[PDB]
RNA sequence: UUUUUUUUUUUUUUUUUUUUUUUUUUUUUUUUUUUUUUUUUUUUU
């Protein structure tokens, strides 16, 4: 089936940076919105960034605006999240999400039919 | 089966359809039950009695099928043929090496029991009648299976063959006679007779009574249409049966192909009980029919028609199938066989062959594949976003245009109505 | 043709459904010889958007 | 045969088709068995009796084929000829140098054993009736072969040739008589007789009774149409048999072409037993028929039609062949022969000939080859992406358009409906 | 009679460079994706580089990015792999791969109907 | 004057279907509705 693979997490210090890569395979995502979510254990799964197929329109959560940079390459079938200026609050498990074709990608998790197992990101002092 | 619910109130709904079993019976699933097929017949009356029995029975409207079967046994009983090789089918050795077998060595003669008709017997009917009277009785199995009145020129050509046997032969049936023998195909013993005739003379094609096959030939592969369109497609394209099996791109056509290619039914053996699995009562529902394999009949027949088939024009368009997907499949297959002619030199004189040039470095991409590989044509078809190119629809148009005299409910009128606009 | 129904909306719904089934032939290889199946190409990244699903 | 799998679950499938033997029998394979062909005939009844038997039996519908064979032997036995050189075929020295042989030297006379009456005796019939009765009986074979109102077209010439022998001749048969002598096609001894007549008069041409081979000429190369299309192609194209052989670009046409050109059937001998392999019972299935060589027939005939042949437009379109590939291979061939006129000066006056100019250095690309070599035209056709150029299809249109009166199921209507539009 | 013939392998020191040539013959590879794989001793063959026919779009393995330059020539029917800045990790048996027309080429080996006999590449200290 | 589908009893809704079936295909054989041979302006004292 279609699956999304997240790589590039790890444990870093405050102020460092990580580069999450997501490989989407199994179908075509030409008209599909890509995105990233995260979940802290014991807390809700939340939204961080999303990028549409229309002109690569980027939508960020206020908790990461100016610090994260989401991008996508359709010829490579990948979507990256560049995590600059990390904080301990950014400690979570990050999941790659890809909505179905011509469908919206909302902050609540609406749409976003496909999900990845996730990659761990820990930020300490 | 997957859970379905209505989004407005999360109410669960279970969509289900009225089911139709219609199980299919294979010939091999019969001989594992009974190691022989019985033929019920009545042996009390004599030959010379039955001759006039069915003669005067023919002249009038009244006639007993028990009389025509019990007469056919006596007329065709003392006929023989020596085998050139062993004959066996479905674990039944009906002959062996230089044996001299008869027509009814294929079935085990049993006895029919009950009341017999009086039968208004006639005398003065000599033995020369038995030269053609079976050929008559046999041929009316064919004539009675066509419902188009214009098509019953078969009765006229029966009159031609019998008129060849005896110069002064004349139809012993009234113009109402077309009502008489239609029910003859309903007596299982009669079908077990004609099937034994054609199955017999199919091995002995040199015998002087081979003309008797007239009328009984419609018993071979009766209710086996799709299996014939498979060979028709394997003949029109020019690709081996496996290569054509690879071009099956629909789920239903694949399931029906597996259903047809069950590996225990002797569909490749020359002289077997399989082609007569309907008259011999081996099967009540055939596995090789265009009724249980509609998508394959429509698919292969349309693909054959697009490749300039003269047989495919009049094939019937089955109901309740995916006409759209099957037509796109036959369109891609047909355009792939038409484009890739695959011309190659075959004979040489001075041992000089066409040596191709590999130095063509201009990169002529976005061009159709060079051969007939399903893998390449599927990818090329994915470059066109799975929508037929204008050269494909124009190819089909040029093949279905100038198609005249198209009957209704045929695939010829379907392709003509689909591609000629 | 039944009476007193929403001919317009029903015709548009059936139009989209019929156009979806007609466009998406969903052709897929079913049998193979040398164990060579059609492997689609995922390196198509010219962004062929605005095309039906 | 190669393994085929259903990729949904790695299940194995074996696509197989109902085979059909229909083997091919060659003439030389007959004479290695028996070194002579027997003719069964009855020599008991005298000649003048049989002349009336057949005459009054002709006036009515009843007439015995044994009577017309036994008669024809009497009416033709006295005729003999003398050879200019030796005559032998399949190792049967029927003559040598200046031997005076008879028409029945070609066969060996045996006796037919059976019961047979006198039917009707007739006198007053003179020996002059022996001058036309054989010609009539033999012509009735040619008339009996065809089946349509041109039956009468050949019959009326069967009459026209008799007023030459006796001005007051009239067909001694009824209008119903069209059913009478068709039967004669199935008697082996009759076919052997007519085959002996045509094989005889084919050597002693412009002998006063050579008018007899009218009606028996349809016996020479009977069931041998494909090789006639080979000669027709070698005549229409103007190339040699080998050069034409090289232009076969289809595997089926190659198999059939090797099937026809077996080196031991005397297919090039002037006067041989081969042309009569059907009627002389030498072969029950001919190797050179448009039924066992359909692809070569359709190819070699369509190519001729595109080259503006008149014989081709009425040739019949065989069933279950590769129509598309064969049409492309015929279009390339016909276009190569039509473009490569290959005009060359044949005579010179002041011993001055055309001297070509080799000082032309323009990079001529896509210019078709200069000759009719398959090796070059396959490369040029490869440059065209194996698709016929618009000048090719246009050429075919110019060749098939303005064709009128094309009978259905013929290659004329096929080429017209395929190219003209 | 389609075949791929690899040449150019050998034994070199660490930091050296090799050039691998692949002569593809027998058919036409106009719409074909060409590639290279390598078989480590005792390990399954792995992906290193593939060059497509669509604008020579190249995909590399993470183990060779920045070190190997894959290219192709359709007029010469050749496929080259330039191995600069080698490592002992790169010691393996390199095979040339070819794909049927309009058929995809995947890093796991899916697709790629045609293969060669391969060449030996040994890199020591 | 009323009125206003030349709508409607009620069910109903392929001028579908016993079943089987599907070239208004096929005995075989063959397939220029070619040919005796000459011959070729429905030319000419």
């Amino acid at each position: 089936q279609v699956q999304l693979v997240e790589t590039g997490g790890g444990l870093v210090q405050t102020g460092g940076s990580l580069r999450l890569s997501c490989k989407a395979s199994g179908r075509t995502f030409s008209n599909s919105i890509m995105g990233w979510f995260r979940q802290a254990p014991g807390k809700e799964r939340d939204f961080v960034a999303k990028i549409s197929w229309r002109n690569d329109y980027t939508t960020y959560a206020d908790s990461v605006k100016g610090r994260f940079t989401i991008s996508r390459d359709n010829a490579s079938n990948m979507v990256y999240l560049l995590m600059n200026n990390l904080k301990p609050e950014d400690t979570a498990v990050y999941y790659c999400a890809a909505t179905k074709a011509y469908n919206g990608g909302e902050t609540s998790g609406r749409g976003f039919y496909y999900w990845g197992q996730g990659t761990q990101v820990t930020v300490s002092s | 089966s997957v859970t379905v619910k209505r989004i407005i109130d999360n109410t669960v709904i279970v969509p289900k359809l009225p089911a139709n079993e219609d199980p299919v019976e294979y010939p091999a699933d019969y001989f594992r039950k009974s190691k022989e097929i019985p033929l019920y017949i009545n042996t009390t009356k004599s030959l010379s009695d039955l001759r006039g029995y069915v003669y005067q029975g023919l002249k009038s409207g009244n006639v007993s099928i028990i009389h025509v079967n019990s007469y056919l046994y006596g007329a065709l009983k003392d006929i023989r043929g020596k085998l050139d090789k062993d004959w066996s089918s479905f674990g039944i050795n009906i002959g062996k090496a230089g044996d001299t077998i008869g027509i009814f060595d294929l079935v085990s003669l049993k006895a029919l029991d009950g009341v017999l008709p009086d039968g208004v017997s006639d005398a003065s009917r000599t033995s020369a009648d038995d030269k053609w009277l079976p050929l008559y009785l046999l041929g009316l199995y064919r004539v009675g299976r066509t419902q188009m009145p214009e098509y019953r020129k078969k009765l006229m050509d029966g009159l031609t063959n019998q008129c060849k046997m005896i110069n002064e032969q004349f139809e012993p049936l009234v113009p109402e006679g077309r009502d008489i023998f239609d029910v003859w195909g309903n007596d299982s013993n009669y079908t077990k007779i004609v099937a034994a005739v054609d199955m017999f003379f199919h091995m002995f094609k040199k015998h002087e009574c081979a003309s008797f096959r007239y009328g009984t030939i419609v018993s071979r592969f009766k209710d086996c249409a799709a299996l014939a369109t498979f060979g028709h497609l394997c003949k029109i394209t020019g690709m081996s049966t496996e290569d054509v099996t690879t071009w099956i791109l629909n789920r239903e056509v694949a399931d029906e192909m597996v259903q047809m290619m069950l590996p225990g039914q002797e569909i490749d053996k020359a002289d077997s009980y399989m082609p007569y699995l309907i008259d011999f009562g081996l099967s009540s529902k055939s596995p090789y029919s265009s009724v249980k394999n509609p998508a394959f009949h429509f698919w292969g027949q349309l693909t054959a028609l697009l490749l300039r088939s003269t047989r495919a024009r009049n094939a019937r368009q089955p109901d309740d199938i995916e006409y759209t997907s099957l037509t796109t499949a036959g369109l891609l297959y047909a355009y792939a066989v038409g484009s890739s002619a695959d011309l190659a030199q075959q004979f040489c004189v001075g041992d000089n062959k066409y040596t191709p040039d590999d130095s063509t470095g201009g990169l002529t991409t976005n061009a159709p594949p060079q051969g007939r590989d399903v893998v390449e044509w599927l990818g090329w078809f994915e470059d066109q976003n799975r929508k037929p190119t204008p050269d494909m629809m124009q190819y089909a148009k040029r093949a279905v245009m100038s198609l005249q005299g198209l009957r209704e409910k045929t695939i010829g009128k379907y392709a003509k109505s689909e591609f000629d606009k």
